[PDB]
């Protein structure tokens, strides 16, 4: 996952 | 003051256990470096397709006498494309027992996030406009910046200490450090963005090699790989084997092979001579199909998430505009100091  | 918060090794995330509401219902929520804002999973929420998000805790605000709605909406969309959306509302946040009242949330009612995010940047990186580029809520105390105005912790700053890559839980301690972790000396680091939690990242030694950077580096606990510029992420994959593989229409991801050699190590130069060195299984993700992702990706944006923050010992500060960072070392043994 990548979180912004 | 200190707050030490577990944090479970969830694979691809690490996460906390945090309650809101007056009623202190708990839920287990990323803990996110690389954003800024606290939303949790509503019980009545609609989970995108295919994603299990009712599993790690929900929130009904209904049930809260505490929960006050302040009438605006929330999206939020991160690196990976997904997406959350729903309202904003203040409640009482509780962290290990110690709560802070009237804490900005979101009430999410939509998400393609499998658990709610507890965002600890800048307040600067919160989530607050919408596409055509508007604010639509202002900017706001955030939960690291509440904690420091009412009294929890002395400084806006927190410890990350993620643990070993086999490790059930490491500890995030919001207003201390543990000088046990690391060794050698925590090198304070100048965050270069008012927005980003970034760093200077100077080179990358791969096999042996360096290769020079110099631009900044996303210290994010919310990213399960390490991402940099294409060009640069290509010339590392042709010292490493790793190959790059068109996995859907705009997405491009690069494999390894699983019986890959990873006795070496990658090394981060970063300024003031800090150093962290990276064990090389860090780079071979297995898929469990006899394929393997690499530990490096491509991206406009530069981040190193867990695969290397789990070999620094980071103390962020925000009221500083610092990180500092040391080698980590993994230890049980604790001498916790506030900050």
């Amino acid at each position: 996952v990548v979180f912004a | 003051d200190s707050i030490s918060l577990s944090l479970i090794n969830e694979g691809p995330s690490y996460a906390s256990k945090v309650s809101v509401g007056s009623n202190k219902q708990q839920q287990t929520v990323i803990i996110d470096t690389g954003s800024s804002d606290f939303w949790v999973v509503d019980s009545n929420a609609q989970c995108g397709k295919g994603v299990d998000c009712k599993s790690s805790g929900t929130f009904t605000p209904s049930s809260s006498s505490s929960y006050k709605n302040l009438g605006a909406a929330f999206t939020i969309r991160y690196g990976d494309g997904s997406t959350s959306q729903g309202t904003w509302g203040k409640d009482t946040v509780t962290i290990n027992g110690v709560s802070i009242t009237g804490q900005q949330i979101a009430d999410v009612t939509q998400t393609s996030v499998d658990q709610g995010i507890l965002g600890i940047g800048y307040t600067s990186n919160e989530a607050v406009y919408d596409t055509s580029g508007r604010q639509t809520t202002p900017n706001y105390d955030n939960v690291p910046v509440t904690l420091k105005k009412q009294g929890k912790i002395r400084t806006n700053a927190y410890s990350l200490y993620l643990n070993s890559p086999s490790a059930e839980t490491g500890t995030i301690i919001f207003g201390g450090v543990d000088n046990a972790k690391y060794s050698g000396k925590l090198v304070a680091e100048q965050v270069t963005s008012s927005q980003a939690l970034t760093i200077s990242l100077a080179s990358v030694n791969l096999k042996g090699s360096s290769f020079s950077f110099g631009d900044g580096a996303l210290l994010d606990s919310g990213t399960t790989l390490t991402y940099f510029p294409s060009d640069f992420a290509a010339q590392l994959a042709d010292k490493a084997g790793a190959r790059l593989v068109q996995v859907a229409r705009d997405q491009y991801l690069y494999f390894i092979d699983c019986n890959t050699d990873t006795s070496g190590t990658t090394v981060f130069n970063f300024g003031n001579g800090a150093k962290i060195t990276v064990p090389n299984t860090e780079y071979v993700y297995q898929n469990g199909d006899g394929t393997c992702l690499w530990g490096i990706q491509p991206s406009d944006d530069t981040i190193l998430g867990d695969n290397f923050l789990r070999h620094a010992y980071l103390l962020y500060n925000l009221d500083a505009n610092t990180i500092s960072i040391a080698q980590v070392k993994y230890t049980t043994d604790s001498s916790i100091s506030a900050v």
